[PDB]
RNA sequence: GCCCUGAAAAUGGAUGGCGCUCAAGCGUGUUACCUAUACUCUACCGUCAGGGUUGAUGCCCUGACGAGUAGGCAGG
RNA sequence: AAGCUCGUAUCAGUUUUAUGAGUGUAAGAAGUCCUUGUUUGAACGUGGACAUUUGAAUGAAGAGCUUUUAGUGGGCCAUUUUUGGUAAGCAGAACUGGCGAUGCGGGAUGAACCGAACGUAGAGUUAAGGUGCCGGAAUACACGCUCAUCAGACACCACAAAAGGUGUUAG
RNA sequence: GGAAUACUGCCAGCUGGGACUGAGGACUGCGACGUAAGUCAAGGAUGCUGGCAUAAUGGUUAUAUGCCGCCCGUCUUGAAA
């Protein structure tokens, strides 16, 4: 016998795979387990992260709030990343030229990118463009906004 | 003898409630007459906030922090001394160690039997 | 176990001002220096008013026998605790040391007065120098001139379970 | 109690104003309270 | 110290040594019916199980734990050999939380080299004299696991206290005879 | 993949300690002391057999 | 100190039994010996943890752990 | 069980030091220095600055904050403090252990006694208890005591008046 | 006065007998002996030899021997009671 000062056979957690069945998520994981452990790159692990939450952990990001991410001085030209969709917002009436990297886009924050005269991308081509996450700004949405 | 909030006194009688002898609180009452202090009291697997009423004359001044300030100051003027003259300094207080060796010499002092 | 003796000498620890402590010393009997420093410093605090964390030991160092192969008399003074109080006890033992002649008297203690270590005190052992000087009836039968005896009925252990001649106690 | 050196204090007492009181205080004004009462209780026996 | 033993002696005086500046502690006692607070500190010195082993130096702090903890451990004073055969044989490093035997000096360089250690002669020298990585060391050294006495523990009851006849407390250099044996 | 004891394996000894192949050739752990002719005092004599 | 008396009922029975008297009884000392799912070393199963990896919730390397009613989670 | 952060982070049924009582408190960013503003002193502050010799030992890789829900609750025994006692048992408080949910070795047999906590095996060594035979293991060695017309091999309480005896041994 | 021996301890001194185990599966590493190429007991067993080649080993089944093993579920502190 032994006096164990710890419990024993504890999990560490920490959310280790996605709960999702979608094939393309899946590749995504893959690539950005890729990426986290063959760069060393706090970018890699942070959207590794970000691509393991749920719905409710993973709310939608504005428009506007991108616009307003982008009034920030020195992030006029930066590669705004959200891990999630985004949504339009009509209550902005100018939107400035810029690129979009997110999982999903819906049809009205997509016209309305293309309209000022941007590009939606994806994570993987965002992964080909910026291997260490160089020049991108990843914003989350609000989170006790819902009840 | 004035005692303000947040003082820490030590509960010293000059018959009910024995167990409160020794203890050391935190004064949060003060009136004309009695004063008020905050017990932490063990029961069962935690600590509990107590309040009790107490005369002016069964407590007093605790001293507990004097040599914590006392020790405070004077690492502060031997830190001040050491940086306007180089040298190494150790600051940290160190257990009682064991002693070293030595030569006893009979020289009058012939040992003699008990 | 087999008892040595030994002794110690110590003193309390020198303090400011009072320096060079007076030294004391203690014949001990004990089967290591472990039970001899700690028996030294039970009786160093019953007797005196030194404690061990006041105290320290200055030396300890075995005595052996100065004449180990001479048959000697011992007389040993000793006392042990009790409810009504001390009691003094005189012994007479025939033996060639001191530490044997302790052992023999620790076995006759733990046989009729049902004694232990720790409650006998050994407090003197003296070689008889004369032997007009000794008073036990037990011992000075063994003083008399031209002493012999026989060893009757004699005992022989077999090796073997089964024996093929009735045996004999001849001697 | 007026003379008990250690009075611990209720649990009922806390949340209200009448904390800071001492109890020993608190208790002398009842027990003046009641000896009233006594004797207005007393007065109306007699005025009936 | 030998010669200062003998010119004490020659010229009348006695030579009083300096005391143990270190020991080495072994577990006798199972973990079934231990008070709480001898529990606390046999936890806090690392002694989980019976037969384990660690060395502890010798100061005002450490001397009231084996007090403590004197009737559940046996405990003295090591020597050169007993310490050099202790880490030959088992010694084992904690290295990133796991227990790795020490085979070759390339991992003990790795691991205290920041300190100085260099090889397993180092980090004994640094046992056997208290120095100013004692700690460190003695924390990289993962807990002795001994083994029952091959020759027994030479008494019918083990505890009472040495003195006694027991087993428990401290017997000083007849640690180094009980370790080599359990070693 | 397996533990092997210096105390008993002469090669994992001269792997960990290279100054074992020089200990055992000057077989220091044989060495002989300087013969010296110090005296004990004759108190120290006296305080031993002293009663 | 040991021994005897120092009160006992009621089927036939108990230092566990046999039996034991310089003991196989009592006090003590020194050794040797016997053996637990305990300790030490090794192998194997599982769990957890830490690293590596362009059938990848797979593979490789290393370390430590394993009692269980109500109840919880997971794989079958 | 989920999130968020932090991770020389947060601490600890322990000790030490200082200070109380006949076990309590304290041991640094919830700091410190200068500079002189608030109602010649306490108490609140303006601006600048000192670190991996950042303030005892030992140990520890997970800690903190929000949400979130299954089973349960008046049990026995023992040790230590303390108050009242009875023919005698004991009764009322405080704290801590063992057991319920737990097998294994030993005590012949067993709810709380001794040892020890449990994956499947091999080898070695032991604990407690033992080694005349049942029964694995010395009818070992050594020093003494005892003879019981149902000794003893016992729990250390009672019978028990430390009473009776021309039993025996040592004081 | 000159020795020896006992006791305790140390050796990176030497050497004999016995038992259990052989995980891993190209190389890598740390070392040793060697001027040298190489060799080795150094990051886990190989070499040589005999008999049998089938009920011989082994499995299954029926039984014998040594030791261990109380009748389950439920409900009650707790149950052989
Ligand atoms: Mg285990
Ligand atoms: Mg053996
Ligand atoms: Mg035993
Ligand atoms: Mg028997
Ligand atoms: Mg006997
Ligand atoms: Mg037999
Ligand atoms: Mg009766
Ligand atoms: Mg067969
Ligand atoms: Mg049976």
């Amino acid at each position: 016998g032994i006096d164990h000062t710890s419990k024993q056979h504890k999990r560490s957690g920490h959310r280790t795979a996605p709960k999702s069945d979608n094939v393309y998520l899946k590749l995504l994981v893959k690539l950005y387990t890729f990426l986290a452990r063959r760069t060393d790159a706090p970018f890699n692990k942070v959207v590794l992260k970000a691509l393991f939450l749920s719905k409710i952990n993973r709310p939608p990001v504005s428009v506007s709030r991108i616009a307003r991410a982008l009034k920030q001085e020195g992030a006029a030209n930066k590669t705004v990343v959200v891990v999630g969709t985004v949504t339009d917002d009509a209550r902005i009436f100018e939107f400035p030229k810029t690129t979009v990297a997110a999982l999903r886009f819906t049809a009205g924050a997509r016209a309305k990118i293309v309209k000022a005269g941007g590009e939606c991308i994806t994570l993987d081509q965002l992964a080909v463009r910026a291997p260490k996450g160089q020049n991108t700004l990843i914003l989350r949405g609000p989170r006790n906004s819902r009840e | 003898k004035v005692y303000k909030v947040g003082d820490i006194v030590d509960i010293k009688a000059n018959m009910p409630h024995k167990f409160y002898q020794g203890k050391t609180g935190v004064v949060y009452n003060v009136t004309k007459s009695s004063v008020g202090v905050i017990i932490n009291k063990m029961v069962g697997n935690r600590y509990l906030e107590k309040r009790l009423n107490l005369r002016v004359e069964h407590i007093k001044h605790s001293k507990c922090r004097q040599e914590f300030l006392e020790r405070v100051k004077a690492n502060a003027a031997k830190r001040a001394e050491a940086k306007a003259q180089g040298v190494a300094v150790q600051l940290k207080r160190q257990p009682a160690q064991p002693r070293e060796s030595r030569i006893v010499s009979t020289e009058g002092n012939v040992p003699q039997t008990l | 176990a087999h008892f040595k003796e030994y002794q110690v000498i110590g003193r309390r620890l020198p303090t400011e001002s009072v320096p060079e402590p007076k030294l004391f010393r203690m014949r001990i009997f004990a089967s290591n220096e472990v039970i001899a420093k700690s028996r030294y410093w039970y009786f160093l605090q019953k007797l005196h008013k030194v404690k061990k964390a006041s105290g320290e030991i200055v030396s300890i160092n075995q005595i052996n026998e100065a004449h180990p192969t001479k048959v000697k008399n011992f007389g040993v003074w000793v006392r042990y605790d009790s409810r009504s109080g001390t009691h003094n006890m005189y012994k007479e033992i025939r033996d060639v040391s001191r530490v044997a002649a302790v052992e023999t008297l620790y076995q006759d203690m733990a046989a009729r007065h049902r004694a232990r270590f720790r409650s006998i005190h050994i407090l003197k052992v003296a070689e008889i120098e004369k032997t007009a000087d000794v008073k036990r009836q037990y011992v000075k039968q063994f003083l008399t001139k031209d002493l012999k005896f026989p060893l009757p009925h004699r005992v022989q252990k077999s090796t073997k379970t089964f024996s093929y001649k009735r045996p004999s106690t001849f001697y | 109690l007026d003379d008990q050196w250690l009075v611990e204090v209720d649990d009922k007492v806390k949340g209200t104003d009448n904390e800071l009181i001492d109890p020993r205080t608190l208790n002398r004004a009842e027990r003046k309270r009641l000896v009233k009462k006594n004797e207005k209780q007393q007065r109306r026996n007699m005025k009936n | 110290i030998i010669q200062a033993k003998r010119d004490a002696k020659a010229a009348g005086s006695y030579y009083v040594e300096a005391q143990h500046k270190l020991v080495f502690v072994v577990r006798i006692k199972g973990i079934n019916k231990i008070p709480p607070k001898p529990r606390k500190v046999l936890q806090l010195l690392r002694l989980t199980r019976i037969n384990s082993g660690t060395f502890v130096k010798v100061t005002k702090a450490t001397l009231e734990l084996l007090k403590l903890i004197e009737p559940y451990v046996a405990y003295g004073y090591p020597s050169y050999s007993t310490i050099r055969q202790l880490v030959y044989k088992r010694g084992f490093g904690k290295i990133n939380k796991q227990r790795v035997p020490l085979s070759d000096n390339a991992i003990i360089e790795a691991n205290l080299g920041k300190y100085g250690i260099l090889s397993i002669d180092d980090l004994i020298h640094e046992i056997i004299t208290v120095g100013p990585h004692f700690k460190q060391a003695n924390n990289f050294l993962w807990p002795f696991k001994l083994s029952n006495p091959s020759g027994g523990w030479g008494v019918p009851r083990k505890f009472k206290h040495f003195i006694q006849g027991g087993s428990f407390g401290n017997r000083e250099e007849f640690i180094n005879k009980l370790v080599k044996s359990m070693n | 993949v397996l533990k092997k004891n210096p105390l008993k394996n002469k090669q994992v000894l001269l792997r960990l300690n290279p100054y074992a192949k020089v200990f055992a050739a000057e077989k220091l752990g044989s060495k002989k002391a300087e013969k010296t002719g110090t005296k004990p005092a004759a108190v120290f004599t006296e305080t031993l057999k002293h009663d």
